[PDB]
């Protein structure tokens, strides 16, 4: 049978995909550091790419993509979406950003810009390590953060904040949409088809999000929202492919990958940010990690409908 | 992507293509370490042999 | 012409060099009498071909090259083989009973007894050149002879030809492939040890080559002669330049100007393409541009590693049959468009390229076709010290234990060569990171 | 690379001469010493084991050694009794009693100069030895004492020589005399000091083997000695064929000896014999990692492997054996250490046995090798807290201090094992 490694006991996904894969009776969860396994739910620091696919008759996977940070960090974020022709110079659907290959400048310019036209000037200042809660400064006064900013360890990025978001009414809402993608080793794009919206814990599923837009707004979660984070969703993955795909490679990648969205009054989609380890909601934990065991492990490592919308490419 | 010192001849041509420009020790060393493992080496066998020259000690006295 | 001495050392070193040899003999029209009837220049000449053959009075062409092992069955078989009368006895030197896989016993206890003899038959071809380059050394990096005694070679012709290059053609060890355990010591030390000597080092990791042989050439159970002629098609395709007509490489100096800024980061990823298997009945002949887009694969490179995560420091395309220029640039700008390419700020983002019009040959009853184009690809990216890495780790597996340690010292090493050359490996795998990510 | 012989005893003399038997089987020379057989792939490597003599015969580079001449009489009549070169038979008249003192100290010293004499006029005519191998038993008093006296004398004229053994442990189901496991403890010990592999023949396991497995009720010293011979013909047939690898005993003990004093192998083979079935790849590795089909009374699964070497025989595909042994151990690999990467090495020899169209040789340096020691060392000290028996020993020059330092050290050696089988 099958043989697997869990470098990271914090993954509350990866740990219920183990307790799973050992539950199905066809695969054996070895010690952490031993090197003959078929499957690595590896650690989210300096994992071990370079040590992978040279062990002598095992087909071995990954639960990571080599240089999917890429993606997954805000800085490295904006200078892909600034820099790659893939991507526009400005798509619609990411906010203003700049990270401070410094330009300070040019957001200050931007913003003694945006100070004269009297009509838009509320941006972010937020770091790829904000200590979940910490880090982030909304500010009016943008002189505040820059200031601050020099008063900070690492590296911040300034976005322009959504002045106008859209409010689920019924409570003057604001929230955020919190969507899974799945990519597997041949890098299909599998969207889960259950999201959240950040009732009980604040959490908000799509039946009651497209209920509220049905009878609110005459429209649904599908044609006003969802079209446009499918779009987002692909492009993003579809930019870095060639440098992270695991085709032709002597070991193969899949990724869990939570991808963050606003929604402002128009109803249309902003990208937030991608977060590479996501948690998930508690009510479906048991049919997602059961979703990854189907289409990306047992893919690879066969035994004897779908919850997935594929993102064609 | 520029092409650059292109030499041609009867047997092949050879040139370069840009597509962006930028932005010991002595032998007595040796020797007086190579005798220094082998002297480590003699010392080795030395205990190794005085060891056998007491289990014969031991023979005889038994 | 500058003439330039093979030195193989060990049994993977004299095995390859056979292999070298063989494809050598062919590509010049030598026959395995020495007799060459297109050399013209009976009894001399300043030919480029003169590099790595001398010429007798009698029209007889003799290898520039030195056999050195421990143990003598391997080399007795090149004395009794089709090449015997190519090379002459003072060329073959011998011991009677080998390192076994012990870097301390090849390079300290049996290296010591034999290393003047070697060098002395080594002055004897120094003797016969006019001008001479430097060597290109053949060894493993995993058994006892090709690590210890490579080492103080290495060492002490620093020492005699320290103003000659020293080139070497290492093979990584594969645990597929391998009878031994204890390789990653032998490797690290005999890598920190000869660090300094070497100016250019191609590694070729026996993983690669076997899972190459096993796709490619449709050979479950590749042979270690699969293994060596294609690794003479590579060792060919570098040596080319030296022994061919041309103005790339012409000098073993270029090899380290071309590829190595950085001494201590010497060691070039090679990648080949086409390899094509002899029993493919009819196969549909790549292109100038599917050749090169395939030098960018892992598949096809001597080490499996990604570039892509890594920058270039440098990169030579050298193609062998029917290419030309404009083909060649044409599918370089195809392929950046396609791929990730990131070289370091400070190296021009180039290709230095030359081409041989004469199309690869191969070994007549061999498992590679002819094919009319062929392309090696040498560049120095960070990504190979994913190759250390590796490597490293399994050292500090077994040190950790002092595992098979008591082998060495009882040979006179000290535990602190070990920890002294496992450091000197720490500290290059940071040299790799410090100009590789940011 | 030459190898001289040494058999010891009455059970190393039955072994060894099983052993030469079978591969002067394998190797087509007749009981004369006149090769008849039908392939060259028989002679390449036919000097490791042979000397070639006027005529080109072939002599076995062995010397017998005993303190009584009667195996040596059976031996020198049996079937290839006349093949072994009759100087090569140094014997005593008196015996050794079962006494590891006699063996070592009384006895055995009045002759250990006379068979030191054979080893060296051997080694003269050896182009490059590599090293020596001895079959003996630990539990009487010739092979046990004796024999590690010379092993002793031989490492000090040959120090940079390997020396290996063939070492058949005592166990009370099979027992001649009750003073076995004394002599055994102090050989060990000799052992752990002299010996670069020992291999460990558990005669518990070999009498369990022919009982319960090939259904033997009232197995002989014959029916375990046919799996000690098939045994020594597959470990040593990389050595003795050509189409192997390249490493002489001092390579092979170099990758399979972490340490130097855990050099002590359990041996395995499969199938186990005593029919016309063709047995498979699968079942060959099988039945090789089986605990049922090894020559030590051990349970691998109570230890960890430091390193394995498997030899199959046959013509198979090395395809096949290679995913089956990938198999077994990707499969079971909580029983591999990790820090030894890459510890398990498999060859294939395209020669096979006679009687079996397939077979594997299981060489395994583990550590529940300890089981053993441990139950030796019961033995010991369940006699020797009450003295008993120590008269036999002391009345040959012994003092108990020497018993209690062979005690000691066995001891020690068991607690080294349980250092490496904890580590991670
Ligand atoms: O040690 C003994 C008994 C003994 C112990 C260990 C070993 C041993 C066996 C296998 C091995 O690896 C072999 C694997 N490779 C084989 C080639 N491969 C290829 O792919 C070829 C390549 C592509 C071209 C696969 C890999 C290492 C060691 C062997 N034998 N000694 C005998 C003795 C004992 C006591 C007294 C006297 C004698
Ligand atoms: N590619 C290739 N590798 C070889 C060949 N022969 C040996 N090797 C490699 O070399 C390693 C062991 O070193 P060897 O070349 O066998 O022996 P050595 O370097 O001469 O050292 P000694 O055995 O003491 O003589 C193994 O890991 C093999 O992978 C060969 O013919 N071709
Ligand atoms: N496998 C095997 N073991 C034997 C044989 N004969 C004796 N033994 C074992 O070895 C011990 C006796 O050793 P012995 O051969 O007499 O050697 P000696 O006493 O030194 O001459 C006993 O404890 C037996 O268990 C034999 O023919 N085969
Ligand atoms: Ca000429
Ligand atoms: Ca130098
Ligand atoms: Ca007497
Ligand atoms: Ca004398
Ligand atoms: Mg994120
Ligand atoms: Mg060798
Ligand atoms: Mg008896």
């Amino acid at each position: 049978m099958y043989t697997f490694v869990v470098r990271d006991e914090n993954s509350s996904v990866y740990a219920e995909v183990s307790r799973l894969l050992l539950a199905t009776g066809q695969w054996k969860r070895l010690r952490k550091d031993n090197p003959r396994f078929n499957l690595m739910l590896g650690e989210r620091n300096r994992l071990p790419f370079g040590r992978l696919g040279h062990e002598p008759g095992l087909v071995q996977l990954v639960n990571y993509y080599r240089g999917a940070d890429k993606l997954c960090r805000k800085a490295s974020l904006v200078k892909l979406i600034k820099t790659s022709p893939e991507l526009s110079e400005s798509c619609t659907w990411f906010p203003e950003s700049y990270v401070i290959t410094d330009e300070r400048e040019v957001f200050l310019a931007a913003y003694n810009r945006r100070r004269e036209g009297r009509e838009g000037n509320v941006w972010i200042a937020k770091s790829s390590a904000g200590a979940k809660g910490e880090g982030i400064l909304i500010s009016s006064e943008a002189s505040e953060l820059l200031d601050f900013i020099d008063e900070q360890g690492q590296v911040h990025v300034i976005q322009k904040y959504l002045e106008k978001p859209l409010l689920l009414e019924p409570g003057h809402r604001k929230f955020d949409i919190r969507s899974w993608v799945l990519v597997d080793h041949l890098y299909n794009i599998y969207l889960y088809r259950e999201g959240v919206l950040r009732e009980e814990g604040n959490e908000m599923f799509f039946e009651e999000f497209n209920q509220y837009l049905m009878d609110a707004l005459n429209t649904t979660l599908e044609n006003s929202i969802l079209l446009q984070i499918k779009h987002i969703i692909r492009s993003c993955l579809m930019c870095i492919e060639p440098a992270i795909s695991t085709k032709h490679l002597h070991y193969q990648s899949f990724q869990l990958f939570g991808f963050d969205f606003m929604v402002d009054e128009e109803l249309k989609v902003w990208l937030i940010e991608v977060n590479g380890a996501p948690a998930c909601a508690q009510k479906l934990y048991a049919e997602l990690c059961q979703g990854i065991v189907d289409v990306a492990i047992s893919s690879v490592f066969p035994l004897a409908t779908s919850i997935f919308i594929k993102l064609h490419h | 992507m520029e092409v650059i010192e292109l030499n041609k001849c009867t047997s092949g041509q050879s040139f370069e293509v840009i597509l962006k420009p930028p932005s010991d020790p002595s032998l007595e060393e040796i020797q007086k370490k190579l005798e220094a493992a082998e002297e480590r080496r003699k010392y080795q066998e030395a205990e190794l042999l005085k060891h056998l020259a007491e289990k014969r000690e031991h023979e005889r006295e038994v | 012409m500058r003439e330039c001495i093979s030195i193989h050392v060990g049994q993977a070193g004299v095995q390859i060099g056979n292999a070298c040899w063989e494809l050598y003999c062919l590509e010049h029209g030598i026959q395995p009498d020495g007799q060459m009837p297109s050399d013209k220049t009976i009894g001399g000449g300043d030919d480029s071909f003169n590099t790595f053959f001398s010429e007798t009075g009698a029209g007889k062409h003799v290898p520039r090259a030195v056999f050195v092992d421990l143990e003598p069955t391997v080399i007795d078989e090149v004395r009794t083989g089709t090449y015997r009368q190519l090379f002459h006895p003072e060329q073959l030197i011998t011991g009677k009973e080998d390192a076994a896989n012990n870097y301390a016993r090849g390079h300290y206890t049996i290296g010591k007894e034999i290393i003047d003899l070697v060098l002395d038959r080594i002055r004897k071809l120094a003797d016969q050149c006019t001008g001479l380059q430097g060597f290109l050394v053949f060894h493993s990096f995993g058994g006892g002879t090709g690590s210890g005694f490579t080492s103080l070679l290495m060492e002490r012709l620093s020492v005699d030809y320290g103003k000659k290059s020293k080139l070497e053609f290492s093979i990584y060890p594969a645990p597929q492939v391998s009878t031994a355990v204890v390789e990653p010591y032998n490797s690290i030390l005999t890598t920190h040890t000869t660090l300094e000597h070497s100016d250019c080092a191609f590694m070729v990791d026996n993983e690669a080559i076997y899972d190459i042989c096993r796709r490619n050439l449709d050979i479950e159970r590749p042979t270690y002669t699969n293994l060596n002629r294609l690794i003479s098609q590579i060792v060919s395709s570098i040596t080319a330049s030296l022994r061919f007509d041309g103005a790339l490489n012409v000098d073993l100096t270029e090899f380290q100007t071309n590829l190595v800024p950085y001494p201590r980061i010497h060691f070039p990823l090679a990648t080949y393409a086409p390899v094509i298997s002899a029993e493919k009945a009819y196969h549909e002949q790549l292109s100038v541009a599917e050749i090169t887009n395939a030098c960018f694969e892992p598949a096809n490179q001597m080490v499996k590693c990604d570039p892509r995560h890594g920058k270039y420091m440098a990169c030579c395309l050298l193609y062998r049959g029917d290419v030309v220029p404009k083909d060649v640039n044409a599918a370089i700008a195809t392929i950046k468009t396609k791929r990730s390419i990131q070289f370091v700020d400070w190296c021009p983002t180039g290709f230095k390229v030359g081409i041989n019009y004469q199309p690869p040959t191969v070994v007549p009853g061999g498992d590679l076709a002819k094919v009319q184009r062929a392309v090696c690809m040498l560049s120095n990216t960070t990504a190979i010290a994913e190759a250390w890495a590796r490597l490293d780790h399994k050292f500090d597996l077994m040190y950790a234990k002092r595992a098979f340690v008591h082998w060495y010292v009882g040979e006179g090493m000290e535990e602190g060569e070990f920890s002294e050359a496992r450091e000197d490996m720490a500290a290059l795998e940071k040299d790799y990171e410090e100009v590789g990510v940011d | 690379r030459e190898i001289v012989h040494i058999q010891a005893g009455q059970c190393g003399n039955q072994i060894g001469a099983k052993f030469w038997e079978v591969i002067s089987d394998e190797h087509g020379i007749d009981p004369t010493g006149s090769y008849h057989g039908d392939s060259d792939l028989q002679l390449e490597r036919i000097n490791v084991y042979y000397n070639e003599a006027t005529g080109n015969k072939y002599v076995p580079r062995a010397i017998l050694v005993d303190l009584e001449p009667g195996t040596m009489d059976s031996v020198r009549s049996g079937p290839f009794g006349q093949i072994f070169r009759p100087d090569n038979f140094v014997f005593g008249q008196s015996g050794a009693g079962n006494n590891w003192a006699k063996g070592h100290y009384t006895e055995g010293a009045e002759l250990v100069d006379s068979v030191l004499d054979v080893v060296r006029k051997e080694s003269e005519s050896c182009d490059c030895l590599q090293g020596f191998q001895l079959t003996h038993s630990l539990g009487g008093g010739t092979g046990s004492g004796m024999g590690t006296l010379l092993i002793s004398k031989i490492r000090e004229e040959y120090p940079d020589r390997i020396m290996n053994t063939f070492s058949v442990m005592p166990s009370p189901k099979v027992s001649d005399t009750v003073v076995e496991p004394y002599n055994a403890t102090l050989s060990v010990h000799q052992l752990v000091e002299n010996t670069d592999e020992t291999y460990c023949i558990d005669n518990e396991a070999l009498y369990d083997i022919c009982f319960r497995t090939l259904k033997l009720t009232t197995p002989t010293y014959g029916d375990l000695n046919h799996l000690v011979s098939a045994t020594m013909s597959g470990v040593t047939t990389c050595l003795r064929f050509p189409g192997q690898l390249n490493a002489d005993l001092r390579k092979l003990a170099v990758n399979m000896v972490p340490f130097p004093r855990l050099h002590f192998f359990m041996p395995g083979f499969a199938p186990l014999t005593s029919q016309y079935r063709a047995l498979t790849v699968p079942e060959l590795t099988q039945q090789m990692f089986d605990s049922k089909n090894m020559m030590a009374a051990c349970d691998p699964r109570h230890g960890r492997y430091l390193t394995v070497a498997a030899i199959f025989r046959g013509r198979m595909s090395m395809k096949e054996v290679d995913e089956q042994m990938l198999n077994v151990q990707n499969k079971n690999s909580s029983y591999f250490v990790e820090w030894i990467p890459n510890n398990v090495k498999t060859a294939v020899c395209d020669i096979p046995p006679r009687g079996l169209k397939m077979s594997a040789t299981f060489i395994g340096n583990s550590t529940a090798i300890q089981e053993l020691f441990k139950r030796i060392s019961e033995q010991f000290t369940a006699m020797f807290r009450r003295k008993a028996f120590l008269h036999w020993y002391t009345g040959e020059g012994m003092d108990e201090m020497e018993f209690t330092e062979a005690e000691s050290n066995m001891n020690d050696l068991v607690s080294e094992y349980q250092q490496y089988q904890d580590a991670t």
